[PDB]
C-alpha cells in the first residue's frame, strides 16, 4: 500500500536531505 | 543537396524577348544565341572563348562554401 | 553485364606500343578502351606519316577508312579533335 | 599543427582535427550520400544513408558525425558500402507513398536520385505502406507529409537557423510524424526555407504547386530588391513569367536562404 | 562449473526473507568497510573492478573496469555523474526488480562506492515508472542511509560528498539504452545519440557521465569487501563472478537465482529453477540472454553453458542473462512474431534502419506465422535482418535482427511447412 | 466556357478565328464529374487506390482515411474515400 | 470511368517528347486536383514515336487508332486539351480495348 | 462490335463524327490558359 | 498523434497545479542541476497526470510555462512515452502484459478472460469508465509470467480465475492485496529455495584486510 504522491511527497521530504545544487 | 552541377564553369548569353504566340500562346524568341550554353572547365578557357568569338564578358568568380566545424557532441552542450 | 575478353586488350595494348616505337616522331598518346578498342593520338604534322604507316606496313595494314570526323571541345585550346577511324 | 592526415581512398588529405568523414570525402572530391546532413544544420545521424567503411574497421561508421581519426581510409565505395546503402534505400522507399507524379519536388528529388545512382533496381517489400494525416501548417508550404522520411531537418532549422521551436517528431516507431502537434501554423519569416531544405516534396511550396517542374525552369542568377541585405537568389522563368524565387548561396549576405517575402 | 554457494552469494536478501530495510542490511553488514573504501580512493575501487573481470551485468558486458576508468580521468570544471539504469525492460528481466525491491541498500552503497571510484558528484537512478512500488521502496532506503548519513555531505564519515536520486521512467524500453537514459533524464525525448562524442565525454547535462546496469552498481561494494580475486574465482577465465539468473516460461519452478557464471545451461533449468516442463526433451529451443540475444535449440543447449564467451562462440549473447524456454508445445514463428512486434511498438524511430526494417520484419513475420508468405521470402527476411544488424543508431535494431536470425538459422525447415500448409489448403 | 473559363474577351480577335467555325469545347467538365461520384465508405484507417484496373490504372497509393472531418482523395483519380 | 480526365500534369510526356511536341503548363484546380490548363501537342511537330504512351504514369496520353485525320489548314493539326479530350471521347471504346489487349506485353 | 459490345462510360460520345475540316465544325486552335500579366487599369474617377 | 481540438480535451479544460502539487513540482525541479529545470518535464508532467488522468493539451501547456520550456517539447516527452494516458482513462485502467514470456504462460488466456469479464474489448473501456482494458508490453515480472497491472500495482502470477476474483473485488471494495495471489514469494523458486536456503552472512565477513 502506497499513496500516487508516494514517490515525490518522500522525495521532498527528502530534498532537505539533498546536498546543495550544482 | 548535390554538388555535381556546381563544378564546370558555363558562360551564358544575355537573355532577349520571348512574347507570347497569338494562336497557340507558345512562348516565341528571336534571339538564336539564348538557348546556348557552352561549357568550359576552367574561367581561363572561358575567358578565351569570348575574346576570339568578339562577344563581351563579365566573369563572376566561383564562390564555393566555405568550411564549417561540425561535431555531434556541441548539441549536447552543458551551456550552449 | 557485357562480356570482356582480355585477349584484344592485350593484342590491341601491344600493336599500340608497336606503333608507337615505330612512329616515335609524332604519337602522343596511345590508349586501349576499355571497350578493347586502340586509339593512338597524333601530333597533327603526323598525319600524313602515321596513316601511311598503317596503310601500308605488312604487320599493320589498314586498308579503309571508316570514317573521318572532329569532336569539338571548345573549352581545348584546340578546338577540333579529328578522329579517323581505320579498318 | 592541428593537420591530421586521412586517406580518402588512399588520397592522404589532410584535415583539422574535428572534421568529419563526409568532411574528410569532400575535400577529395567525392560526395557520401546524405539525407538528415545539411551543412548549417546540427548533425543528427538520423538517416543513416551516409555509411562508409573505415579500413580495418569492424562496422560502417556514420559519416556525417564521425570526428575522422589519424590514418583512416574511407573506402566509399567499398563493395560493404554499397550494400550498405543498397539496404538502407530499400527502406527510405518502403513506406515511401509512390506519388512522384504528384510530388513537384519531381526532379529535385534528392531521394530518387539518391537511389538511382546509389540504390537498388527494385523493390522487395510485398507488404503494406503507411499513410500519415497531412496538416495544414500554414498558407505558404504545403505538407503532404506521407512523404516525410524523417530527416528532421526541418526540426533543426526551424529551431536553430530560425528560432521557432514549434516543429517536432511526436510519437515513436513507424508513426512517429514530424508535424506541430496542435494545429498551430509555422507563421515565421524564414519560414519558406523549409520547402528548399527538405529534401522529400512532403511539404512544399503551396502557391508554387503545381505550375511547373524543374527540368523546364531556365535559371537566371539575380538580386533580391525587396530587403536591403540584398539576398542572392535564382529566379526560375518558363516560357518567359517567374515561375518560382529560390535561393542561390553567397557566404557573406545570404548563406542559402531568403525571406518569405522575397520568394 | 557452477554450483555457488548460498554463503558466496551476493544478494542474500533475494527472495526477501530478510528485512529490504536498514535493519535487516545491517545484520548483513552491507555497509561494513564503505567508508574504509572510499577513503582508499577512486583508483584502488577502480582497480579492483578490474582485478574483478567484472563485464557489464547489463546488456552488452563491456569491461566494467575499463569503462568506468573512462571517467577517471581529471575533471575539466564540470560535475561528473553516475547514472544507474534499472529501466529492467529486456523482456524476460525481472534479474534488477529484485535488487531495487528486495535489497535496494545494496545498490545505495553501490552508487557511494562506485561514485568515488569515479569522483561522480551525484547519482540518478532510472527506475522504470511502470515500477511505482519499486520505487517507493528504494527512497524509503535511501532516505533511511542520509538520515543515517550514509550518504549525502559527510558520507559515511568520508569527506566525500555523494547525493542519490530516483528518476520516473515512463513505460520505454529504449530509454534503458545508454545515450538515451541520458536524454530521458535530460528531459528530452528519449532518443539515443551517437557515439562519437562518448557518454563519459559529454555527459549528462554535458557533464561527464557513466552509466551502469544496477546489479553492476550492486556487487561493487561487496567485491571491494572480498577482493576482486574472490569473485573473480568463481567465473570462467575472462567471463567471471556469479550471475543472476532469470528462467521464465517452460520451466518447472521460474525463479531468479543468482549462480556461478559459466554454468551450463542444462544444468541451470535442472537444479535451480525446475525442470523443462514436459521433460528436458521438451526442450524446442531457449533464449539465453532475453528476447535481444538469438535462441538457441536443443541439441546446442546442454552442450553450451551461461558464460558470455561460450554464448558468443554460440552465436548467442548471455545479455540480461534472462532464461526463456520454449517447450515443443509453442509455435516459436509466433512466439519470435511477437517479439518483432515488441520492437515495432517500442523503437524510437529516429534512426532509418530501424524504423522501416522492423516494421518490414514485422510484416513479413506475421504472414510466416499464417503461411500466406511463399518459401523464397525466408532468406529475403535474412537479408532484411542484416542490413538493420550494422546500420542501426544504436542496438535496437542490432537486437530486433538477432532472433530473426535465430529463427531462420535453426528453425527454417519449419518455416517452409507453414509455407507449404497454406500453399495445400488454397 | 472552357475547363479553365477560358473565353476570349469580347474586343480578343482570336475570336476571329471562332468566326465561322466552331470553338471546340467538352460539355464534360472533369471538375463536376468526379463530384457525382460518392465518398467510398471504407471500414479500415488506410486504404489504396489502385486506380481501378491494376495495370491498367494509376499508380498505387495509400491514403489515411483518420482525419474524421474530412475524406482522403486520391491524389490520381480524385476519388473520395471517408472512414 | 467516373469522368476525371486522366492526366496529373507530371509532364514527363513534355520531358520524353523527341520532337518538343508536347507543351503543357498547369495549376492546381478550385477542386484541389493536380490538373494541366493548357495540354499542347503540335502533331505536325510530333514524328508519332509513341513514347509518350510509353512514359505517362496513369497512361492519359495514348496512341489512338485512328490514322485518318488530314485536315485542309495547318492550324487544325495543332491540337489544344479540348480537341485530344475529345478525340479521347470519341475513340475511347477502341482504346481501351486496344489497351486491354497489349498491356500484359507492356 | 456486335457480339463483344464494348464498354460504355457515361462519357463516350453516341454520335461520332468525320472529319469536319471543311465544314464549320473543324477545331480552330485556341490557347486554354488564362491571362498571366493582370494589368493596373487606371482609375476611372478623375482626380 | 495529432490532438484536434474537442469541446472536452482542449485548453478550455483550464490545467493548474494544487497548491500542495506545485510544492511538489519545486523538489522535482531542485534534484536536477540548477540551470537545468526542463529536465523535469517527465516528473512534472506524471504530477499532471497524477492530478488529472486525462493529461488534456491543456496540462500539457501547463507543464511546459511551469518548467518555461517549448510547448512542443512537452507535447514530444507526452506522444513518446506511453505510460502518459493523452486522453480519459478508466479509475481502474488495468493493463495486461502480453509479451512471449507472458504469452508462453498463457498471457492470452487472461486477457481473453478480462475482455468478457469486462464485458469491454481491449483498447476500449467500460460504460462506468470504471475499467480501462490495455494490452500493454513488458512489464517486468515476467518471471511471474502471468501478470497484469492494474493502475500502479502489480498483480502477478495469476490464474484466469484470479483475475475474476481480482476485478469482483476491485468492483465492490477497493485495495484486492495487490500482488502475486499465489503462495510463492515473489520470485522464487516456486517448489522450494534452490539456494539462499540458509541464514544470511555477517558484517566484515571474508573481507580483505582494509
Ligand atoms: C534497446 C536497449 C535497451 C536496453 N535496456 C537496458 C535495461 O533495461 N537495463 C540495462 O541495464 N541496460 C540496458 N541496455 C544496455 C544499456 O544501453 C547499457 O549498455 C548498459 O546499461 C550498460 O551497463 P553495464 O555497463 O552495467 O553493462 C539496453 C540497450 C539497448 C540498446
Ligand atoms: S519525394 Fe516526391 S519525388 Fe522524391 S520520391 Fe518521394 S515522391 Fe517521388
Ligand atoms: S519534413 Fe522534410 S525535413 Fe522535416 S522531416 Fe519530413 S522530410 Fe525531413
Ligand atoms: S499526359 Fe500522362 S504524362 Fe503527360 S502529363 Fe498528363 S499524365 Fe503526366
Ligand atoms: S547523413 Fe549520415 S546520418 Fe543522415
Ligand atoms: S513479458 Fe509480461 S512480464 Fe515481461
Ligand atoms: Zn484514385
Amino acid at each position: 500500500d502506497y499513496n500516487t504522491y508516494t514517490f515525490l511527497d518522500l522525495n521532498l521530504d527528502l530534498s532537505k536531505f539533498r546536498l546543495p545544487q550544482p | 543537396s548535390g554538388v555535381n552541377n556546381t563544378k564546370k564553369w558555363k558562360m551564358e548569353f544575355d537573355t532577349r524577348e520571348r512574347w507570347e504566340n497569338p494562336l497557340m500562346g507558345w512562348a516565341s524568341t528571336a534571339d538564336p544565341l539564348s538557348n546556348m550554353v557552352l561549357t568550359f572547365s576552367a574561367k581561363e578557357d572561358a575567358i578565351a572563348f569570348a575574346e576570339k568569338n568578339g562577344w563581351s564578358y563579365d566573369v563572376e568568380e566561383k564562390k564555393v562554401p566555405k568550411p564549417k566545424s561540425k561535431s555531434y557532441g556541441a548539441n549536447f552542450s552543458w551551456n550552449k | 553485364v557485357r562480356p570482356r575478353s582480355d585477349v584484344t586488350h592485350k593484342q590491341l595494348s601491344a600493336f599500340g606500343e608497336y606503333v608507337a616505337e615505330i612512329l616515335p616522331k609524332y604519337v602522343q598518346q596511345v590508349q586501349v578502351s576499355c571497350l578493347d578498342e586502340l586509339e593512338i593520338c597524333i601530333h597533327p604534322d603526323g598525319v600524313i606519316p602515321t596513316l601511311t604507316f598503317l596503310r601500308d606496313h605488312t604487320n599493320a595494314q589498314f586498308k579503309s577508312l571508316a570514317d573521318l570526323t572532329a569532336v569539338d571541345v571548345p573549352t581545348r585550346q584546340n578546338r577540333f579533335e579529328i578522329v579517323y577511324n581505320l579498318l | 599543427s592541428n593537420l591530421i592526415e586521412v586517406f580518402v581512398d588512399g588520397q592522404s588529405v589532410m584535415v583539422e582535427p574535428g572534421t568529419t568523414v563526409l568532411q574528410a570525402c569532400e575535400k577529395v572530391g567525392m560526395q557520401i550520400p546524405r539525407f538528415c546532413y545539411h551543412e548549417r544544420l546540427s548533425v543528427a545521424g538520423n538517416c543513416r544513408m551516409c555509411l562508409v567503411e573505415i579500413e580495418k574497421a569492424p562496422k560502417v561508421v556514420a559519416a556525417c558525425a564521425m570526428p575522422v581519426m589519424k590514418g583512416w581510409n574511407i573506402l566509399t565505395n567499398s563493395e560493404k558500402s554499397k550494400k550498405a546503402r543498397e539496404g538502407v534505400m530499400e527502406f527510405l522507399l518502403a513506406n515511401h507513398p509512390l506519388d512522384c507524379p504528384i510530388c513537384d519536388q519531381g526532379g529535385e528529388c534528392d531521394l530518387q536520385d539518391q537511389s538511382m545512382m546509389f540504390g537498388s533496381d527494385r523493390s522487395r517489400f510485398l507488404e503494406g505502406k503507411r499513410a500519415v494525416e497531412d496538416k495544414n501548417i500554414g498558407p505558404l508550404v504545403k505538407t503532404i507529409m506521407t512523404r516525410c522520411i524523417q530527416c528532421t531537418r526541418c526540426i533543426r532549422f526551424a529551431s536553430e537557423i530560425a528560432g521557432v521551436d514549434d516543429l517536432g517528431t511526436t510519437g515513436r516507431g513507424n508513426d512517429m510524424q514530424v508535424g506541430t502537434y496542435i494545429e498551430k501554423m509555422f507563421m515565421s519569416e524564414l519560414s519558406g526555407n523549409v520547402i528548399d531544405i527538405c529534401p522529400v516534396g512532403a511539404l512544399t511550396s503551396k502557391p508554387y504547386a503545381f505550375t511547373a517542374r524543374p527540368w523546364e525552369t531556365r535559371k537566371t542568377e539575380s538580386i533580391d530588391v525587396m530587403d536591403a541585405v540584398g539576398s542572392n537568389i535564382v529566379v526560375s522563368t518558363r516560357t518567359g513569367e517567374v515561375m518560382r524565387i529560390l535561393p542561390r548561396m553567397h557566404e557573406d549576405i545570404n548563406e542559402e536562404w531568403i525571406s518569405d517575402k522575397t520568394r | 562449473f557452477g554450483s555457488l554457494k548460498d554463503e558466496d552469494r551476493i544478494f542474500t536478501n533475494l527472495y526477501g526473507r530478510h528485512d529490504w530495510r536498514l535493519k535487516g542490511a545491517l545484520r548483513r553488514g552491507d555497509w561494513y568497510k564503505t567508508k574504509e573504501i572510499l577513503l582508499k580512493g577512486p583508483d584502488w575501487i577502480l582497480g579492483e573492478m578490474k582485478t574483478s573481470g567484472l563485464r557489464g551485468r547489463g546488456g552488452a558486458g563491456f569491461p566494467t573496469g575499463l569503462k568506468w576508468s573512462f571517467m577517471n580521468k581529471p575533471s575539466d570544471g564540470r560535475p561528473k555523474y553516475l547514472v544507474v539504469n534499472a529501466d529492467e525492460g529486456e523482456p524476460g528481466t525481472c534479474k534488477d526488480r529484485e535488487i531495487m525491491r528486495h535489497d535496494p541498500h545494496k545498490l545505495v552503497e553501490g552508487c557511494l562506492v562506485g561514485g568515488r571510484a569515479m569522483g561522480a558528484r551525484a547519482a540518478y537512478i532510472y527506475i522504470r515508472g511502470e515500477f511505482y512500488n519499486e520505487a517507493s521502496n528504494l527512497q524509503v532506503a535511501i532516505r533511511e542511509a542520509y538520515e543515517a548519513g550514509l550518504i549525502g555531505k559527510n558520507a559515511c564519515g568520508s569527506d566525500y560528498d555523494f547525493d542519490v536520486f530516483v528518476v520516473r521512467g515512463a513505460g520505454a524500453y529504449i530509454c534503458g539504452e545508454e545515450t538515451a537514459l541520458i536524454e530521458s533524464i535530460e528531459g528530452k525525448q528519449g532518443k539515443p545519440r551517437l557515439k562519437p562524442p562518448f557518454p563519459a565525454d559529454v555527459g549528462v547535462f554535458g557533464c561527464p557521465t557513466t552509466v551502469a546496469n544496477v546489479e553492476t552498481v550492486a556487487v561493487s561494494p561487496t567485491i571491494c569487501r572480498r577482493g576482486g580475486t574472490w569473485f573473480a574465482g568463481f567465473g570462467r577465465e575472462r567471463n567471471s563472478g556469479t550471475k543472476l539468473f532469470n528462467i521464465s516460461g517452460h520451466v518447472n519452478h521460474p525463479c531468479t537465482v543468482e549462480e556461478e557464471m559459466s554454468v551450463p545451461l542444462k544444468e541451470l533449468i535442472e537444479k535451480h529453477a525446475g525442470g523443462v516442463t514436459g521433460g528436458w526433451d521438451n526442450l524446442l529451443a531457449v533464449i539465453p540472454g532475453g528476447s535481444s540475444t538469438p535462441l538457441i535449440p536443443k541439441s546446442v543447449c546442454e552442450t553450451v553453458l551461461m558464460d558470455f564467451d561460450a554464448l558468443v562462440q554460440a552465436q548467442t549473447g548471455l545479455g540480461t542473462a534472462a532464461v526463456i524456454v520454449m517447450d515443443r508445445s509453442t509455435d516459436i514463428v509466433k512466439a519470435i512474431a511477437r517479439l518483432i512486434e515488441f520492437y515495432k511498438h517500442e523503437s524510437c524511430g529516429q534512426c532509418t534502419p530501424c524504423r522501416e526494417g522492423v516494421d518490414w520484419m514485422n510484416k513479413v513475420m506475421a504472414r510466416f506465422v499464417k503461411g500466406d508468405a511463399r518459401p523464397a521470402e525466408i532468406d529475403s527476411l535474412w537479408e532484411i535482418s542484416k542490413q538493420i544488424e550494422g546500420h542501426t543508431i544504436c542496438a535496437l535494431g542490432d537486437g530486433a535482427a538477432w532472433p530473426v536470425q535465430g529463427l531462420i538459422r535453426h528453425f527454417r525447415p519449419e518455416l517452409e511447412d507453414r509455407m507449404q500448409r497454406f500453399a495445400q489448403q488454397h | 466556357i472552357t475547363h479553365t473559363g477560358q473565353v476570349y474577351d469580347e474586343k480578343d480577335y482570336r475570336r476571329v478565328r471562332f468566326v465561322d467555325r466552331q470553338k471546340e469545347v467538352n460539355e464534360n467538365f472533369a471538375i463536376d464529374l468526379i463530384a457525382q461520384q460518392p465518398v467510398n465508405e471504407v471500414e479500415h484507417r488506410i486504404i489504396a487506390c489502385d486506380g481501378g484496373g491494376g495495370a491498367l490504372g494509376h499508380p498505387k497509393v495509400y491514403i489515411n482515411l483518420d482525419k474524421e472531418t474530412k475524406t482522403g482523395t486520391c491524389g490520381y483519380c480524385g476519388l473520395q474515400f471517408k472512414q | 470511368p467516373s469522368g476525371e480526365e486522366r492526366c496529373i500534369a507530371c509532364k514527363l510526356c513534355e520531358a520524353i517528347c523527341p520532337a518538343q511536341a508536347i507543351t503543357i503548363e498547369a495549376e492546381p484546380r478550385a477542386d484541389g486536383s493536380r490538373r494541366t490548363t493548357r495540354y499542347d501537342i503540335d502533331m505536325t511537330k510530333c514524328i508519332y514515336c509513341g513514347f509518350c504512351q510509353e512514359a505517362c504514369p496513369v497512361d492519359a496520353i495514348v496512341e489512338g487508332p485512328n490514322f485518318e485525320f488530314s485536315t485542309e489548314t495547318h492550324e487544325e493539326l495543332l491540337y489544344n486539351k479540348e480537341k485530344l479530350l475529345n478525340n479521347g471521347d470519341k475513340w475511347e471504346a477502341e482504346i481501351a480495348a486496344n489497351i486491354q489487349a497489349d498491356y500484359l506485353y507492356r | 462490335p456486335t457480339t463483344n459490345p464494348p464498354t460504355a462510360r457515361k462519357f463516350i460520345w453516341t454520335n461520332h463524327k468525320f472529319n469536319v475540316s471543311a465544314t464549320p465544325e473543324q477545331y480552330v486552335p485556341y490557347s486554354t490558359t488564362r491571362k498571366k500579366i493582370h494589368e493596373w487599369v487606371p482609375p476611372s474617377t478623375p482626380y | 498523434f495529432v490532438h484536434r481540438d474537442t469541446p472536452e480535451n482542449n485548453p478550455d479544460t483550464p490545467f493548474d497545479f494544487t497548491p500542495e502539487n506545485y510544492k511538489r513540482i519545486e523538489a522535482i525541479v531542485k534534484n536536477y542541476p540548477e540551470g537545468h529545470q526542463a529536465a523535469a518535464v517527465l516528473p512534472v508532467l506524471d504530477l499532471a497526470q497524477r492530478q488529472n488522468g486525462w493529461l488534456p493539451i491543456s496540462a500539457m501547456n501547463k507543464v511546459a510555462e511551469v518548467l518555461q520550456v517549448p510547448p512542443m517539447r512537452v507535447y514530444e516527452v507526452a506522444t513518446f512515452y506511453t505510460m502518459y494516458n493523452r486522453k480519459p482513462v478508466g479509475k481502474y485502467h488495468i493493463q495486461v502484459c502480453t509479451t512471449t514470456p507472458c504469452m508462453l504462460r498463457d498471457s492470452d488466456s487472461i486477457l481473453e478472460t478480462l475482455q468478457r469479464k469486462l464485458g469491454i474489448k481491449v483498447g476500449e473501456t467500460t460504460p462506468d469508465k470504471l475499467f480501462t482494458l490495455i494490452e500493454v508490453e513488458c512489464l517486468g515480472a515476467c518471471v511471474n509470467a502471468p501478470m497484469v497491472q492494474i493502475n500502479d500495482n502489480y498483480y502477478e502470477d495469476l490464474t484466469p480465475k484470479d483475475i475474476e476474483e481480482i476485478i469482483d473485488e476491485l468492483k465492490a471494495g477497493k485495495v484486492p492485496k495487490p500482488g502475486p495471489r499465489s503462495g510463492r514469494f515473489c520470485c522464487e523458486p516456486a517448489g522450494g529455495l534452490t539456494s539462499l536456503t540458509e541464514p544470511p552472512k555477517g558484517p566484515g565477513f571474508g573481507v580483505q584486510a582494509g
